[PDB]
RNA sequence: AGGGGAUCGAAGAUGAUCAGAUACCGUCGUAGUCUUAACCAUAAACUAUGCCGACUAGGGAUCGGGUGGUGUUUUUUUAAUGACCCACUCGGCACCUUACGAGAAAUCAAAGUCUUUGGGUUCUGGGGGGAGUAUGGUCGCAAGGCUGAAACUUAAAGGAAUUG
RNA sequence: AUGUUU
């Protein structure tokens, strides 16, 4: 089973929390992958790349290997994970792990008018790692993830089905460009809007709303 | 070799190159 | 020396929203500056401010309310005609849904939306959103 | 990369400082690189300041101190381990022991 | 901090600041009626006076020019104007 | 700042806000003008005019008292300088500098200033040769400098 | 966000800092929600009824969030004079 | 400023400022010198036809090995030596 | 040496963890104990985890021990109170019944509180 | 919208004023503390004691409103305040981390750690800048006992008090311990003087 | 080109090491080192960080000036400057901590306020060599300075940092 | 004090 730690793991393993978008509202730390698996059944991974690290050590060559995944529904959200660890099946496994742990939600918007159901992102938006700066700029209807394999692949595992992007630095640098492109991805509902401006009544954490979650009887 | 004793050598066969330039006419 | 007032006003207001602050002094407060100032002010992107009377070139505080992401110069002032206002926006926006690019034409210092609206064109001033 | 926040001297706000010659082996240090330690060693240690105040024909002599202010280039500091090589973060220490 | 009445600054702080950073600038500096020697008028020096000021109608030096605030003779009465 | 220097100061003048003359000053705008006009009179430029002013009397501003600033106030009454007090004052110094060069001849640091200060002398007259104050052919030549001081 | 006909198209309308109005971010782990309970009839602390100010990562880490919630608190009351305005 | 004139009456500094900074791009310079026509055996042409003058083996670079068989040729157009690699497997005999 | 290391020690803190209403300070009465509550398979290691705790439970008598509890510091610590009891809260004593504190001190009181006994020199 | 009866009395201000809560740091103080009363000579700097006591009774209200006592951690790793926070503890239903916090106490999920609480409080933000760091990385607001120049990095509320005397800690746990107990309804009336003396939270070294 | 030339000392001479040692080391020693009158115009001429302006953290020292204090010491006769102490202030050489922020990083209060890209302005660079070479021009007594290619060649060269 | 090269 699961047996949560992570009072939040508790109450989502108890029910009482029932969609991720209140740990996002409450910017609750998760700390276990199966909270996420459990508010977000139909989330796909995507290894991007396994590549070897190697540490010199009296004839050297330590040869770990490092995995990048982008765990995602194509809804909203996004989670990338990178792990090395001694063999590449335990290190894609641990990095599927940090992924869905990593997931965060973002933010959908339109390139013109208000015809239903976003399709692009609701301003441009920047995410930088390393070298690597990345751009994304909302693209009209029909214009596709205009971006390079890997990123296209974690922007369609966001949810984005038009977007505009640009690149600068050493964008080769594999895990500096996701970092950057999950950066800008990020961003978007870190950007204030005037829809946004109004005043909400700051409502009450879960974790308050049912506080006999952390006991043992 | 040292960049210094490069511009050295370089400027000693400048001077040289001069020299056979002026008996040269 | 000082080539930009408006330029040195909007910075520091820039400094202090993204630092976090509520207020923000400028100074020398020319005309531009007020007026650039209104139109923040009218689309809400500032609180009230007011103006020091100096026998100076007067100075201004200004109420900051969280809601600015950015005000800047553009310059030089570049002359834009109505065709070019459109390559202005899209350059220097965030969205198309919000945001102004701020000329000043013969008509007034203003935004885009108003500007394209009183069909008029002028040379870009800045831009806020 | 640059090794010191600094530089390897005390100059800034100078341009240029008159230099000095190494106690050690002479080469020219400009005076404020060069490593500077006092010496106030007493003019007779010698295992012998009590056989000198015997045959001192004075009671309370208080004998007195050599002075010696000793500019040393930073191979020789080095070298003679005035100085030592410290690490990276134990460089940016500049208190005396 | 992030929250102050930049426009209603503390009279203390006002006067800690430097003449020119006031949030209107003004001088520091003020007039004195200093009691000559003798009569027909309470002579007006500046504070920071530059010249060795003598009485209107007579020869006594009333202050002596300083890198700031001038002297005043170690005899005068002086009101602050 | 420091137009030929490196130098950062701020230090001037922070003149009232109130644009009228002091309550405790009771001497007529006149009387002002009466001394100012002496002063001239006894060969005083407008600055140490209003030096005098200022510390010997309770003139805060000449101008905020009599409504006129003391160089208009001269000119109007027929006491202009030929030349400007500054331009006057900077090939002073330029003359000064000069005879001290032509005794020593090695003092660089003196060519150096005398070219700072005469690159300031020329600045000058070009501004109020502009602005028609000096007339549009007057020169400065380190000759006649001494010539056009006295 | 809506979209036409106006429907609530966007997820999760983010909280927004009582200090400088920024968003509250989902990865934002140095921002805090501070309950302060409300006082009936001398005490008695009812529980579930607080003044609620969420302050964001940034104040608390540029240490500005102890006099952002003295300001924010005395203008809520629960504080009398501890924050003024000149400074 | 970012060290360039950004002035609205700045247009002749910086378009004279890319005028003499494309000099630094191998592209422009060598088309603007015209190399190809005074260098470049081939006088900026993609083909030329050439006399054969000798068989040659040069030996290729480190770290390889296996002559690679190349022509000297003399081109009818202009005259230049030229070494011209022949490849394929065999194919220097269908060359005399 | 006689320094015990980690499989002795660790094993002594995991026995006085939960054995503590159990064998004494006494070795001979703590090792037989660590026979029958304890899977130790040498008699030499035996000794050892045996001495340790023997050790352990000897110098408990003399303070709370770190890395240590067995459910009885909160009990211990709950019922040591009070070292300086029934004498002074710091209240209203000490002095001719007043505070011996400076003028701006003073003046600190005098802000809101007019009812404070004071010898404000 | 606290009554005369939450104001300050002359009885718990003369109790601060003899615990020297009112002694604030010397000439050196972060310059984010307007808690500071007219300094006296010799550097001192005099606290408001009423400034103090308005934000002792603020973060009781705060310490009040969580749901689960066992949510809220006192923290001391000084001497001065393992005591303190020992009896604030057994007091109030608190959570006490006396002495060393063993970084990792609110990530790392692994066991002898990981308390997961709603709230902080800590004697010296700057002894105590490991758990006060630990919070700003799982959104826990904190309450701190601040000397004038103590550090207010993540520091949610500040209460200004001596931090040099052991005192000023203990009275200072003390008040709080007692104000958290009235607004929950231990202390059935905030008139009485709370009988248990405010000693029983100073430090005893012998 | 005059003067001066103690010292040290390119060259040079010698002693010793060494396999060689026309190097390091020792002993001398010319030019030079110093000065006057003229040239030369180059340095890792460095902070390898153009200049002017504005803004964005905290702190304590320190230099110069100024202001204030129930201040300490110092005497002239009230008082006084002077030195010092405390607080403030303007300007300067810097420094410590933290970085919202920046950066490839080292690190940086500027190298920040830059893809949310525009305060003004000058200069410079465009893979590594060939090469600061050839040539022409110009300056210089000369040494050289400034300006300055091409043919040809090459898949790296290079920066910071990590573990060995 | 001297100790080259791969
Ligand atoms: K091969
Ligand atoms: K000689
Ligand atoms: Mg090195
Ligand atoms: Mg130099
Ligand atoms: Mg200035
Ligand atoms: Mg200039
Ligand atoms: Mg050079
Ligand atoms: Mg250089
Ligand atoms: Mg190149
Ligand atoms: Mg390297
Ligand atoms: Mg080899
Ligand atoms: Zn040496």
């Amino acid at each position: 089973g699961w047996v949560p730690v992570t009072k939040l793991g508790r109450l989502v393993k108890a029910g009482k929390i029932t969609t991720i978008e209140e740990i996002f509202l409450h910017s609750l730390p998760v700390k276990e992958f199966q909270i996420i698996d459990t508010l977000l059944p139909g989330l796909q991974d995507e290894v991007m790349n396994i590549k070897p690290v190697q540490k010199q050590t009296r004839a050297g060559q330590r040869t770990r290997f490092k995995a990048v995944v982008v765990v995602g529904d194509s809804n909203g959200h996004v989670g990338l994970g990178i792990k090395t660890a001694k063999e590449v099946a335990g290190a894609i496994r641990a990095g599927i792990i940090i992924a869905k742990l990593s997931v965060i939600p973002i933010r959908r918007g339109y390139w013109g008018t208000n015809l239903g159901q976003p399709h692009s992102l609701a301003t441009k938006t920047t995410g930088k790692c390393g070298s690597v700066t990345v751009r994304l700029i909302p693209a009209p209807r029909g214009s596709g993830i205009v971006a390079s394999p890997a990123v296209k692949k974690l922007l369609q595992l966001a949810g984005v089905e038009d977007v505009y992007t640009q690149s600068n630095g050493k964008t080769r640098t594999l895990e500096n460009t996701l970092k950057a492109a999950f950066v800008a991805i990020g961003n978007t509902y870190g950007f204030l809007t005037p829809n946004l401006w109004a005043e909400q009544p700051l409502p009450v954490s879960p974790l308050d709303i049912y506080s006999d979650e952390a006991s043992a009887q | 070799m040292r960049a210094k004793w490069r511009k050295k050598r370089t400027r000693r066969l400048k001077r040289k190159r001069r020299k056979v330039r002026a008996r040269s006419k | 020396t000082r080539s930009s007032v408006l330029a040195d006003a909007l910075n520091a207001i820039n400094n202090a929203e993204k630092t976090g602050k509520r207020q923000v002094l400028i100074r020398p407060s020319s005309k531009v500056i007020i007026k650039f100032l209104q139109v923040m002010q009218k689309h809400g992107y500032i609180g009230e401010f007011e103006y020091i009377d100096d026998h100076r070139s007067g100075k201004i505080v200004v109420q900051l309310n969280g809601r600015l992401n950015k005000c800047g110069v553009i310059s030089p002032r570049f002359n834009v005609k109505i065709g070019d206002i459109e390559k202005w926006t899209a350059n220097l926006l965030p969205a198309r849904q919000f945001g102004y690019v701020i000329l000043t034409t013969s008509a007034g210092i203003m935004d885009h939306e108003e500007a394209r609206r009183k069909h008029v064109s002028g040379k870009i001033l800045g831009f806020v959103y | 990369p640059k090794k010191r926040a600094s530089n390897g001297r005390n100059k800034k706000g100078r341009g240029h400082v008159k230099p000095v010659r190494c106690v050690n082996c002479s080469k020219s240090i400009p005076k404020d690189k060069a490593i500077k330690r006092m010496a106030i060693r007493n003019i007779v240690e010698a295992a012998a300041v009590r056989d000198l105040s015997e045959a001192s024909v004075y009671p309370e002599y208080a004998l007195p101190k050599t002075y010696n202010k000793l500019h040393y280039c930073v191979s020789c500091a080095i070298h003679a381990r005035i100085v030592r090589v410290r690490s990276r973060e134990d460089r940016k220490n500049r208190a005396p022991p | 901090v992030l929250v102050q009445d930049l426009l209603h600054p503390t009279a203390a702080s006002e006067a800690r600041k430097h003449k020119l950073k006031t949030l209107v600038q003004g001088p520091r500096s003020y007039f004195l009626d200093v009691k000559c020697p003798g009569c027909l008028n309470i002579t007006t020096v500046f504070s920071h006076a530059q010249t060795a000021v003598t009485c209107e109608s007579c020869s006594t030096i009333l202050c002596t020019p300083t890198g700031g605030k001038a002297k005043l003779s170690e005899g005068t009465s002086f009101r602050r104007k | 700042g420091r137009m030929h220097s490196a130098g950062k100061g701020i230090s001037s003048s922070a003149i009232p806000y109130s644009r009228n003359a002091p309550a405790w000053f009771k001497l007529s705008s006149e009387s002002v003008i009466e001394q100012i006009v002496k002063y001239a009179r006894k060969g005083l430029t407008p600055s140490q005019i209003g030096v005098l002013l200022r510390d010997a009397h309770g003139v805060t501003q000449a101008r905020v008292i009599t409504g006129n600033k003391i160089m208009r106030i001269l000119k109007s009454n027929g006491l202009a300088p030929e030349i400007p007090e500054d331009l006057y004052y900077l090939i002073k110094k330029a003359v000064s500098v000069r005879k001290h060069l032509e005794r020593n001849r090695k003092d660089k640091d003196a060519k150096f200033r005398l070219i700072l200060i005469e690159s300031r002398i020329h600045r000058l007259a070009r501004y109020y040769r502009t602005v028609a104050v000096l007339p549009p052919n007057w020169k400065y030549e380190s000759a006649t400098a001494s010539a056009l001081v006295n | 966000m809506e979209n036409d006909k106006g429907q609530l198209v966007e997820l999760y309308v983010p909280r927004k800092c009582s200090a400088t109005n920024r968003i509250i971010k989902a990865d934002d782990h140095a921002s805090v929600q501070i309950n302060v309970a409300k006082v009936d009839e001398e005490g008695r602390a009812i529980p579930g009824e607080y003044v609620t100010y969420a302050l964001s990562g940034y104040v608390r880490s540029r240490g500005e969030s102890d006099d952002s919630l003295n300001r924010l608190a005395q203008n809520d009351g629960l504080l009398k004079n501890v924050w003024s305005y000149s400074r | 400023g970012k060290g360039k004139p950004r002035g609205l009456n700045s247009a002749r500094k910086l378009r004279v400022h890319r005028r003499n900074n494309r000099w630094a791009e191998n592209n422009y310079k060598k088309r603007l010198l015209g190399t190809a026509f005074k260098s470049s055996p081939f006088g900026g042409s993609s083909h030329a036809k050439g006399i054969v003058l000798e068989k040659l083996g040069i030996e290729s670079k480190q770290p390889n090995s296996a002559i690679r068989k190349c022509v000297r040729v003399q081109l009818i157009k202009n005259g230049k030596k030229v070494t011209a690699f022949v490849p394929n497997d065999g194919c220097l005999n269908f060359v005399d | 040496g006689r320094v015990r290391t980690k499989t002795v020690k660790r094993a002594s803190k995991a026995l006085i963890e939960r054995y503590y209403p159990k064998l004494t300070l006494d070795f001979q009465t703590n090792k037989r104990l660590c026979d029958e509550i304890a899977t130790i398979q040498s008699k030499r290691l035996r000794n050892k985890i045996a001495g340790y705790t023997t050790h352990l439970m000897k110098r408990i008598q003399k303070g709370p021990v770190r890395g240590i509890s067995f459910k009885l510091q909160e009990e211990e610590r709950e019922r040591k109170d009070q070292y300086v009891p029934e004498v002074s809260a710091l209240d209203l004593s000490r002095s001719n019944g007043v505070l011996n504190v400076d003028n701006q001190t003073s003046d600190l009181v005098k802000s809101l509180g007019l009812k404070l006994p004071l010898s404000v020199i | 919208s606290l009554p005369a009866t939450f104001d300050l009395t002359p009885e718990d201000a003369q109790l601060l004023l003899a615990a020297n809560t009112h002694l604030g740091a010397r000439n050196v103080q972060v310059h984010q503390e307007p808690y500071v009363f007219n300094a006296r000579p010799d550097g001192v700097h005099v606290i408001n004691v009423g400034k103090t006591w308005e934000k002792l009774v603020l973060a009781a209200r705060i310490i009040a409103a969580i749901p689960n006592p066992e949510d809220v951690v006192a923290i001391s790793s000084r001497t001065f305040g393992q005591r303190a926070v020992l009896k604030f503890a057994a007091h109030t239903g608190a959570t006490p981390i006396a002495g060393r916090f063993t970084p990792g106490s609110f990530t790392n999920y692994i066991t002898r750690s990981f308390k997961e609480p709603r709230l902080v409080i800590v004697t010296d933000p700057r002894s105590d800048a490991q758990a006060i760091k630990e919070a700003s990385y799982v959104n826990i607001p904190v309450i701190a006992l601040t000397d004038l120049d103590s550090p207010s990095e993540f520091v949610d509320v500040a209460i200004p008090c001596n931090n040099r005397g052991k005192h000023s800690i203990g009275l200072i746990w003390y008040l709080l311990a007692r104000e958290v107990l009235r607004l929950r309804g231990a202390l059935v009336d905030r008139t009485q003087p709370w009988s248990i003396m405010p000693d029983l939270y100073f430090y005893r070294d012998p």
